[PDB]
RNA sequence: ACAGGUUUGG
């Protein structure tokens, strides 16, 4: 049992455990339109500090902070998946479903791109099952549902202090989001860097924690 | 809690009070940091940071509410309204 | 330090005010 | 390294300027059984009737000519606190990719 | 149980002052890793107040010394003949050659603006292009 | 079964209206309503993919035939550009008397 | 004032 702690104390004593700074970079999140946000007039207050400026009506999202927030969102989420933690992928968003559908199911993580219930996070014990475990994180591929409000999840993971990691547009609202990453939700290709980021993290964290078990039955 | 039946508010008041818990520092242990002056809806609340020999000198409601949170020794003042909700 | 980064200038695809019928007649 | 700015100086987005009139080619990456969902690039995808001339030849990964009128079409109304905006571009259909 | 208090603070504050108080008796998995890389925001929650009075954004345009030259392109022959192809990472367009034949007509030692901008209009025939005067 | 609820009717021979009021004697698959599976094993980790989203049977079923008309969409633009036409209209079940 | 009772179907 005191060897388990080691397992769980070695990946915190390390920055890049998971050597993520290969997955991206300022280039490689440019050419997928993950720059570009909403116009001016859609711009949330809470955005302004995210923005590098307005091109001819059209808000620009800085790439230096969208990196220096990604570096961060895709560490915690390797860690979380390392530390056999819940994800769970949560999109209102009626063009890429499909695609986070497949990436959660790829990764071997839990999706919600459908119809939110009402008590699903809060009234868990009555709408899921009678002992149910709550996800370790959930990570945002649309923060505003249909309605082009913000979503019931956003709130209630900060009622279950539940971790959020969340993709923010120019008209989101990141108040609650414990890591928002400023970029694009609504290009084809912006939607799909950041899904197969998320892949390859929990890709890599969950081998890694394989190989760290392989050599702790070699250590006894 | 609301309910039809008295008991039956108190225990849907007690198994949902638990649910919205606060977490008070308290200076020493004893008294709170520092003197606060707060308006809300209505209701005034001047409540003063005492030494340790001036034990709960507050309103009767306030004076429970610090009991159970462990504040020992404070002075409070109500004006404007007194609703115990507020 | 950086050359590219945007300067305060005026908007150069500024259109012109469209003029009534009788913008400047009599 | 590259710094954003820099890199965004030098975009063809930047270079276009204003998205009014201009000529953009744009791939088809989906297809209703009237509507052609054009992916012009820059942030959303147009949506355009299909022409009467050549209508067989608009398939899915066809790439077709536009002359772009508004890069995201967003407006206020009464009472409102941000735009309506519609997740759509606004632009015309003129050709395929001639060549 | 826990605190289900979203605008009270931060998750990371609500789960942390409720263990130094003794009622959440089991850490939670990502408590570490918070601790650990904490974001560069606390999750506080801000509520979206309106913006009244001569108080406005405190955002600033994108503009550079190009779209001057930019603007007489599209206002002179519009759009080039070249149409834009926004897929192409490192494309450059006529009104892109026509600034590039401005920058260095202007290191050429010239200051007058129609001798800086008929002779790159004259210059752009030199590649075989078009260009098409709107009148 | 013909032989027991036969067996059943005369050896407790209730006579009543309603007919699932009279004893009757089953395998218990009929009897008892189909009960949900276990959901999530020892560790508490959901099995399938899509419990969290209330609906993990009907969710999953939406999911899989997307993921086959996508299939199909994407082998008939292949087929088309490829200009072949091997399938025929399989949906006319009228004779049959499907529903 | 450490306050409490009292307007109303609420
Ligand atoms: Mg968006
Ligand atoms: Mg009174
Ligand atoms: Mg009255
Ligand atoms: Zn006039």
């Amino acid at each position: 049992n005191d060897l388990r702690d080691r397992i769980l104390s070695e990946p915190l004593k390390h920055a890049d455990f998971f050597n993520l700074k290969e997955l991206f970079s300022v280039r490689s999140l440019f050419d997928a339109r993950v720059h570009l946000g909403h116009k001016a007039g859609c711009r949330h207050r809470f955005m302004e500090p995210y923005l590098f400026g307005s091109r001819l009506g059209q808000d620009i999202i800085d790439l230096e902070q969208t990196a220096a927030h990604l570096q961060l969102a895709l560490n915690f989420t390797a860690h979380v998946a390392y530390r056999e933690g819940i994800i769970l992928f949560v999109s209102r968003h009626r063009q890429f479903a499909h695609l986070i559908e497949t990436t959660a199911r790829d990764c071997g993580e839990y999706a919600h791109t459908r119809y939110f219930k009402g008590g699903l996070l809060t009234n868990a014990p009555l709408l899921l099952g009678p002992g149910v475990r709550l996800p370790d994180l959930i990570i945002f591929l649309h923060t505003l549902n249909n309605v082009f409000e913000p979503h019931v999840a956003v709130r209630d993971a900060a009622k279950m202090n539940i971790p959020t990691v969340g993709i923010v547009d120019t008209n989101c609202n990141p108040a609650l989001i414990t890591y928002p990453v400023p970029g694009n939700d609504d290009s084809p290709p912006a939607v799909r860097l950041f899904c197969r980021l998320f892949q390859v993290a929990i890709s890599r964290a969950k081998e890694k924690r394989r190989q760290v078990e392989a050599l702790y039955r070699l250590q006894g | 809690g609301k309910a039809t039946e008295r008991a039956d508010a108190f225990r849907k008041a007690k198994n949902r009070a638990v649910h919205y818990l606060h977490y008070i520092e308290r200076y020493e242990d004893h008294t709170i940091y520092h003197d606060i002056s707060l308006k809300f809806k209505r209701t005034h609340i001047k409540m003063k940071k005492q030494p340790r020999g001036y034990g709960l000198h507050c309103h009767r409601a306030i004076m429970t509410i610090c009991r159970l949170i462990g504040i020992k020794d404070l002075y409070a003042k109500v004006s404007g309204s007194v609703n115990m909700l507020n | 330090s950086n050359e590219d980064l945007p300067v305060p200038m005026e908007n150069p695809y500024k259109e012109p005010l469209k003029k009534c019928i009788l913008c400047e007649k009599h | 390294v590259e710094s954003f700015a820099s890199m965004l100086r030098h975009s063809p987005l930047t270079q276009m300027g204003p998205a009014k009139n201009k000529l953009v080619i744009g791939q088809i990456f989906h297809i209703v059984e009237d509507d052609l969902y054009i992916d012009f690039g820059g942030k959303f995808h147009c949506v355009c009737k299909r022409p009467e001339v050549d209508g067989e030849k608009y398939q899915k990964g066809t790439r077709v000519r536009l002359r772009l009128l508004d890069l995201e079409l967003t407006s206020r109304f009464l009472g409102a606190t941000t735009d309506t905006t519609i997740l759509e571009a606004d632009a015309v259909l003129l050709g395929l990719q001639e060549s | 149980a826990g605190s289900r208090l979203e605008t009270v603070g931060s998750i990371f504050s609500r789960t942390r002052d409720l263990i130094r108080a003794g009622v959440l008796k089991e850490k939670p998995l990502w408590l570490d890793i918070y601790n650990a890389f904490p974001p560069l925001r606390e999750p506080v929650f801000r509520r979206p107040r309106l913006r009244y009075g001569k108080a406005k954004a405190a955002v600033q345009d994108i503009f550079y010394h190009e779209d001057r030259i930019r603007a007489k392109f599209y206002s002179a022959y519009g759009s080039g003949p070249k149409a834009f192809d926004l897929f192409n990472p490192n494309f450059k367009s006529t009104c892109q050659r026509f600034v590039e034949k401005y920058i260095e007509l202007q290191r050429l030692g010239e200051t007058d603006e129609e001798k800086l901008f008929v002779e790159a209009g004259k210059a752009l025939l030199a590649e075989g292009v078009t260009l098409r005067r709107v009148g | 079964q013909e032989d027991i609820d036969r067996a059943i009717a005369y050896l407790f021979p209730s006579g009543l209206f309603e007919k699932r009021a009279r004893p009757i004697m089953k395998h218990p698959e009929e009897i008892f309503p189909k009960q949900r599976a276990i959901q999530w094993g020892e560790d508490g980790r959901p099995f399938h993919f899509l419990f969290y989203t209330g609906k993990q049977s009907y969710y999953s079923l939406m999911h899989d035939t997307y993921g086959k008309l996508l299939d199909v969409e994407k082998h008939h633009n292949q087929l088309r550009a490829k200009d072949l036409l091997a399938e025929k209209t399989k949906i006319l079940k009228d004779p049959i008397g499907s529903r």
